RNA sequence: UGACUGCUCCCUAGCAUGCUACUACCG
RNA sequence: GCGGUAGUAGCAUGCUAGGGAGCAG
């Protein structure tokens, strides 16, 4: 508003048409300063409003620019957000089961199919070390999802079956550990 | 057509973690809470899309009482008197949306926007022309929907091609816009629910009934079980305004053309061709108001079942007895149209069973001593009726029926009718169930509709739909509105938060405080356009 | 949305009508638009009149109109001109730094990377100008040599013998090692595994390492590769520390050097440390006695061919455990001897051409000289540790000059760091000469070196030099000299004891000819190291000054090991070699 | 907490969806299955049942690194 | 706007008003100035309003120009497309069978159902159930339609070769079930 | 891969109408 | 000292076009 020169001379012919009319003045020279004033006005309000516009659109423009380019980043990014929203909102669940098969998958045991929910079906998991095994498993049952499985099968990753009270403390360092045991819902 | 079959899924909906988060902190979906979230974008399988175009099993060969069938028509005629229409030029032709798909195989190519580029006026006419004396089968494309609903059961809308599409608009579109130009009608397409246009329709469905009970029904499978009788019967309810514009064999080619283009085409679901038995191809150019007369012929129908089902000898009045004498004798009796009584039947209609039809959505103001002493069909006649003439079973559980006007109907076009006092007097506004405007907020289709600030307009939009919850005696109901209101603030002040990180200076001019604010909604409910 | 090239501010402006669209504020983006022919800009979309039917594309006839970006005849009355005050409009205009410093970038922008002065001013520049500039030198590269067409092949002739032609006014393709060919052939649709080869002068003969088959109708191309942005400096930011704690001390040395672990657990414990060492001259001595003496630090080895490190492999098992060497081929193949199915292991050996994501603690930039700053930031990019060390010496290897015209690379300015690491002078000794005598270490000690390498043994007088003249004439890009030929067979006929050695010469056309007689393969001098065997014989040929510079075939120079010839076509090591000059009819 | 359990079901779908889960079409179907049917459940342990039975298919796969994910 | 002959006609103006200026006029020559230069002004104002609105005329036709060469490039394309797909569908209806057919038509016209079911040379069969297959695609041939199948691949929905000797009974809850079996017309 | 119709908000552009604003022509 | 006619520009209204979005059947 005020940075341009038809402000300058808007206020100039202000300035002198009120100095004018204050200090006294016949109408013919109060009357050419107010011509040469409504033209000055004319310019300045007409120049003005043509900058609140100009602001106004170039305000829209770089939040436009903003929402494109946050779109694109969110449409690029929308795998790493929509992992991290499911944890964040997993940990805020704050399930039994739940947390305790995310805790299984982070440092032991995953899954190796669909648990099931139902008293008949079967689960096999993946327990790498005798950590998991000693701390999921306890004799011919296996707490996981917050529910006992009774063991059915327990085979390494060689494919070789093994017993249940095989493998302890001193005796797991001879067998392949990622083992895959199969278990029964109770 | 493809060497393998094509499985398509739809995909789960986009959270809106922050709108959600937001909702969670105003107190919103505690255990127990009246208001819960029941509307979700359901996902479907590969086997989804050949799932839902399996159930045009339900569209059998039906065979329709052609006397009265014949009466019908002519009340529906009746119905649709007050519009016109006939043929337009291809320059005269309104096309909205013109970058949507344009059926098969046109979609390998383009949109519709191609199309209505690729072809000249004179090319549309020469091939709308070419329709009136050939018939052009076209494959019509179903389209898995992904959209938000309360139901896990996969959604399809019919792709039609765009050579069917661009003919049937020159044929029909003339017809359909003054039906969606005309407010106090029958069919209330194109009647706004804003500025008092729900009030508007509620009070012409109160047109004159003397005992008056509104009552609600529900097609079942309505675009899969329609008989082709009856679709046949709407195409050409809808070309009965072509008495100038077409000739008798241009009229039937037409007609032939929809038949083959909407009714029994070939349906491409997956990759592969397949055809329809019949039923409403709900993506055609005339889908709405097609139903509209289907539903108008439904209703006509089940009055005249409960008319002509009623022992004559104990109806009391002495007109309503002579009025299925006659109607009777204009059935099975007369052969022509006896234009007398149509107009006598339709009168009739309109006084004691006065409906508001949108697409298989109807609201109807009935004389309930008339339905009680089967003089009108109150329920049981439209089940009947969907019975014999439909081959579905139309469940009273999906049939509501309201005795008190003060509040309106109990559900039309998905909004909920309370009676309100804005201003000084009472009026209807439409207020939909606040799981779904909840919902939509929560669950959205894409990405970028995650974080509002990108779509600020789309909350401003879900607030318009939610304000009339804000008079609802419910607190939760007003709550989702002031709950839209306050993300709509929350939206605005992070966005211009982000704009100040990313300048040294905030907008300052910003006049988008009437967004959260009641005013700017309440206004698009008061009976000033 | 990133931080500016030119001067790290957040922007959206990526310049269009530059190759790699680089990242740029709107201060400087506004300076490269008018100081240049850069009138493009891209954006979240690209600077151009939305309007249909319109091709301006310069920013300053581009104004701000609607939601959309128009142009003088096509802007709606509220226009709001792209470029001004200083700065052209797009995010980030308020929170802008900007720089003065654009002259450069303008420069550089518009060259044609056929002048030294480009080369100069990407050795002398910022760090982020400097990976621009290598990156817009590779692509332009990339683009150059894929200006052409596709080299088709209508006719199968015998081994080693192929007639390749050129396209319609095409030059000639450098013949030699430089350009490796890696294209993928197409039976019918598909174009995969062409296989690789290597183009040298017969007239084409390819060394396959490994066995390979050739389908029907496939035809040999040059297809690019995916030239992909550049991260990482040249160096990393240097800092000492002041105590030595959380560190596992060994109790095990290398008793043969006690001169070398006082400032190897200085080396430990400081960033950078330059040491004078030619290519496989005591270099790889010193990465073994560092873990032997440091087993708890992670080194990682890289080198440009799998040749050179063969020798560094074959000494890795009978100095190392097999358990502890490990290699982690990404998984376009190799050998298979190193152990497999370990992810978890401290030693790790990979190649630089393929360097995959990973971690360590001890890095030995193995063949740092002959790696130009692309080649830098990638590995630098590529790989990150905790502590970096920089091994190698700025008197070592020239890069190699591909569309350079006019003007020679001076030795001291192969890379700005190595600047510096020449500033000074080395901190540490290596007094341990495991290599070849005081014949040739004192004359180059003498010479580049500042006479700090250590002379144990005599010269025993095993060098000779030959005064010759030679005739110029060239037929593409070499020369053929008949008298120089016929005085080797004179020289090796009288003492055929000499000829038991694989010839190497800058030039193929030398023993590309003598193959006829003698039989010996052509190795070119650049890429020889590896390849070690007691008698050697060089030959320079030509007296041009841009092939005898100070310090360009030290990589072979140091390979020998009892002694090597030096035949001077230049007067310049007549003065600077103290040996004694011997007759030659 | 029952909002909570079915958002968590349609932003796992989603995480599924987005490991190519589809491509599998035994795997899909069952997830969709379980999606659709803890949005339909009325109580939050039949609907924690298939939360868990639902994310079970994400930690039998080896796309998604679950140590990385739990920042807490 | 930088070529019109109202420019020199202000010029002329503005050196008379400093004249005026300088010298001090009566108020009749200062109105005769202002009644020049304020018409020019209204010339000006016509070269600025027909003129600027001219050239605005001829900017949209040029526009619509663009638009309407577009479309009809759009046209083009779309008809190559059109007509390409149309003739490489035709060169696959293996028109041996296909005139065989219409020949033997009454008027040489039929019913566009039975043109697959008689003289296509492949057939899919989608397969949703071990119970649908055993009765249908039994063994490494099977009949239908009139006619004789040989099978020559099966898929599973995810587009997986699946064998023959894998459509078991037991093995059938271990295979993705919208089986499609292709075959090949035996004769 | 993304249908037909209807209603409503927001931004921009150009054009029709109500003013307002001043210079002088014309009597 | 006169009615202006005009004019052309701040301001308002409307009509059209273009883009983004929301709900409904
Ligand atoms: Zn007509
Ligand atoms: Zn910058
Ligand atoms: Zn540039
Ligand atoms: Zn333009």
């Amino acid at each position: 508003f005020s940075s341009l020169p038809s402000y300058a001379a808007f206020a100039t012919a202000q300035e002198a048409y009120e100095q004018a009319v204050a200090n006294g003045d016949s109408e013919v020279v109060l009357k050419k300063l107010k011509k040469s004033l409504n033209v000055a006005k004319s310019e300045f309000d007409r120049d003005a409003a043509m900058q609140r516009k100009l602001e106004k659109m170039a305000d829209q423009a770089m939040t436009q620019m903003y929402k494109q380019a946050r779109s694109e980043d969110k449409r690029a990014k929308v795998t790493s957000a929509m992992q991290t929203m499911l944890f964040t909102m997993l940990r805020k669940l704050d399930n039994d089961a739940l947390n305790n098969i995310i805790n299984n998958a982070r440092d032991g045991c995953v899954p190796l199919n669909i648990i099931p929910l139902t008293t008949a079906a079967k689960l096999m998991v993946v327990i790498p070390d005798y950590n998991t095994y000693k701390n999921t498993c306890d004799g011919t049952t296996f707490t996981y999802a917050s529910a006992l499985w009774e063991i059915q099968q327990v085979v390494d990753a060689d494919s070789k079956i093994v017993q249940l009270s095989e493998i302890s403390m001193d005796n797991s360092p001879n067998l392949a550990w990622p083992l895959i045991v199969t278990a029964l819902r109770a | 057509l493809t060497n393998n079959v094509a499985f398509q899924t739809v995909k789960p909906g986009n959270f809106n973690k922050d709108f959600y988060d937001f909702a969670v902190s105003k107190g919103f979906f505690k255990e127990g809470s009246s208001v819960e979230l029941k509307h979700f974008f359901f996902a479907q399988d590969g086997n989804a899309a050949i799932s839902d175009y399996d159930y045009y099993r339900y569209n059998l060969p039906t065979m329709c009482d052609i006397r009265q069938l014949l009466f019908v028509v002519e009340v529906v005629d009746k119905y649709f008197d007050c519009y016109d229409g006939g043929c337009i030029n291809a320059n005269q032709v309104i096309v909205n949306n013109l970058d949507k798909s344009a059926g098969f195989p046109f979609n390998k190519w383009g949109k519709a926007r191609l199309y209505y580029d690729s072809m000249s006026y004179e090319d549309q006419d020469a091939l709308f022309a070419y329709t009136k004396r050939n018939v052009i089968p076209t494959i019509t494309q179903m389209n898995l929907k992904y959209a938000i609903s309360a139901k896990n059961r996969a959604r399809t809308v019919a792709g039609v091609s765009i050579c069917s599409t661009m003919t049937n608009r020159q044929f029909h579109q003339k017809l359909l816009k003054s039906i969606a130009a005309t407010r106090g009608a029958t069919v209330v397409i194109g009647t706004s629910k804003f500025y008092g246009g729900w009030h508007n329709m509620l009070k012409t469905v109160y047109s004159d009934v003397e005992n008056p009970h509104l009552m609600g029904w529900d097609y079942p499978k309505c675009d899969r079980a329609m008989p082709n009788m009856l679709r046949i019967m709407a195409s050409l309810v809808l070309a009965r305004k072509h008495t100038t514009c077409c000739s008798l064999s241009h009229r039937f080619y037409r007609l032939a053309n929809e038949c083959a283009q909407v009714l029994s085409e070939m349906v491409m679901c997956g990759g592969s061709l397949y055809v329809k038995p019949g039923g409403t191809s709900s993506g055609d150019a005339t889908t709405a108001y097609a139903n509209s007369v289907f539903n108008i012929c439904q209703a006509v129908t089940a009055n005249v079942n409960a008319l002509l089902s009623t022992d004559g000898n104990k109806i009391a009045d002495k007109y309503v007895r002579n009025l299925q004498h006659r109607l009777y004798e204009c059935l099975y009796r007369n052969r022509d149209v006896d234009t007398d009584f149509v107009n006598e039947f339709y009168a009739y209609l309109r006084k004691h069973f006065s409906m508001m039809i949108l697409s298989d959505d109807a609201v109807v103001c009935f004389n309930s001593t008339y339905a009680s002493q089967g003089l009108v069909a109150s329920i049981k006649n439209f089940k009947s009726v969907l019975y014999y003439q439909n081959n579905v079973f139309m469940s009273e559980a999906k049939c509501w029926t309201e005795t008190d006007l003060t509040k309106g109907p109990h559900e039309f076009c998905s909004q909920h009718t309370m009676l309100v006092k804005q201003g000084d007097d009472y009026v209807y506004l439409p207020y939909p169930d606040p799981s779904r405007i909840l919902g939509a907020g929560c669950f959205v289709d894409d990405i970028v509709k995650t974080d509002g600030t990108l779509m600020i307009e789309r909350f401003v939009s879900l607030a318009i739909d939610a304000y009339p919850l804000t008079k609802h005696p419910n607190q939760e109901y007003a709550d989702v509105f002031h709950l839209y209101l306050q993300y709509i603030r929350k939206l605005h002040d992070e966005l211009t938060g982000h704009m100040l990180d990313m300048y040294s200076v905030m907008l300052t001019n910003d006049n988008t405080s009437r967004y959260w604010e009641p005013e700017f909604y309440e206004a698009m409910y008061t009976p000033h356009t | 949305v990133g931080a500016c090239v030119l001067c790290n501010s957040q922007t959206s402006l990526r310049c269009g009508a530059c190759i790699r669209r680089p990242f740029l504020c709107c201060k400087c983006c506004y300076d490269h638009v008018i100081s240049t022919s850069h009138k493009l800009v891209l954006s979240v979309n690209p600077y151009v009149c939305n309007a249909p039917g319109c091709d301006v594309t310069d920013v300053t006839q581009l104004y701000l109109g609607g939601m959309s970006y128009y142009c003088k005849s096509h802007k709606p009355p509220i226009s709001f001109p792209l470029c001004a005050n200083g700065q052209v409009f797009g995010l980030y205009k308020n929170t802008c730094v900007g720089s003065d410093n654009v002259t450069d970038f303008n420069a550089i922008a518009t060259c044609d990377w056929t002048n030294a002065g480009d080369y100069i001013l990407a050795n002398t520049c910022t760090e982020r100008l400097k990976l621009f500039a290598a990156e817009t030198l590779k692509a332009t590269e990339e683009t150059f040599k894929l200006s052409y067409g596709i080299a088709t092949v209508r006719e199968v002739l015998s081994d080693r013998e192929l007639h390749l032609s050129w396209e319609v006014g095409k030059p000639r393709p450098p013949l030699n090692r430089n350009y490796v060919f890696t294209g993928y052939r197409v039976t019918k649709n598909s174009k995969v595994q062409i296989g690789e080869y290597t183009f040298e002068k017969g007239a084409v003969v390819y060394r396959g390492t490994t066995t390979y088959k050739l389908n029907v109708g496939d035809y040999f191309v040059l297809t690019s590769h995916t030239v992909m942005p550049l991260s990482a400096p040249t160096l990393v930011p240097q800092e000492h520390y002041v105590r030595i704690t959380g560190l596992y001390p060994t109790l095990n040395i290398s008793d043969e050097f006690s001169s070398n672990v006082a400032n190897y657990q200085k080396v430990g414990m400081q960033k950078y440390s330059t040491l004078q060492g030619p290519p496989g001259t005591g270099k790889s001595h010193f990465a073994i006695g560092l873990a032997l003496y440091y087993p708890s630090a992670r080194i990682v080895y890289t080198a440009c061919s799998h040749a050179a490190v063969d020798a560094l492999c074959e000494k890795a098992l009978k100095y190392l455990p097999i358990d502890k060497c490990s290699r982690i081929i990404p998984a376009v193949e190799c050998f298979d001897k190193f152990k497999v199915n370990s992810t978890l292991e401290q030693y790790v050996f990979c190649t630089v051409n393929a360097l995959p994501e990973t971690t360590a603690d001890i890095v030995v930039f193995d063949e740092i000289s002959m790696a130009t700053n692309y080649d830098l930031s990638v590995v630098n990019a590529r790989l990150r540790a905790k502590h970096y060390v920089y091994i190698g010496d700025p008197a070592q290897l020239p890069a190699p000059r591909t569309l350079l015209t006019k003007g020679t690379l001076e030795p001291e300015y192969f890379n700005s760091v190595c600047r510096l690491m020449k500033t000074i002078g080395p901190d540490m000794f290596l007094g341990t000469c495991r290599r070849c005598p005081a014949e040739i270490v004192d004359t180059v000690s003498a010479l580049v070196y500042d006479n700090k390498l250590k002379a144990h043994k005599d010269k025993s007088a095993q060098c000779f030099k030959m005064f010759y003249k030679g005739v110029i004439t060239h037929d593409v890009s070499s020369a053929i000299n008949r008298p120089q030929i016929g005085v080797v067979r004179e020289f090796l006929t009288r003492n055929p004891a000499w000829r038991k050695a694989v010839f190497i010469s800058p030039y193929n056309s030398q023993n590309a000819v003598a193959s006829k007689i003698l039989g010996l393969p052509t190795q070119t001098v650049d890429s020889s190291q590896g390849s070690e065997y007691d008698y050697v014989i060089f030959t320079q040929t030509t007296e041009t000054a841009h092939s005898c510079n100070v310090n360009r075939f030290n990589v072979a120079i140091t390979r020998a090991k009892v002694g090597i010839l030096c035949i001077m076509s230049d007067r310049d090591l007549y003065d600077k070699l103290q040996f004694t000059s011997l007759e030659i009819p | 907490k029952m909002s909570d359990v079915k958002c968590t079901s349609v932003v796992l779908l989603s995480v599924l969806q987005q490991l190519r889960v589809e491509s599998s079409s035994k795997l899909w179907a069952q997830c969709v299955q379980l999606h659709n049917d803890i949005l339909l459940a009325k109580d939050t342990t039949e609907a924690f049942e298939k939360m868990v039975s639902l994310l079970s298919v994400l930690l039998s796969m080896q796309g998604a690194v679950d140590i990385n994910k739990l920042c807490e």
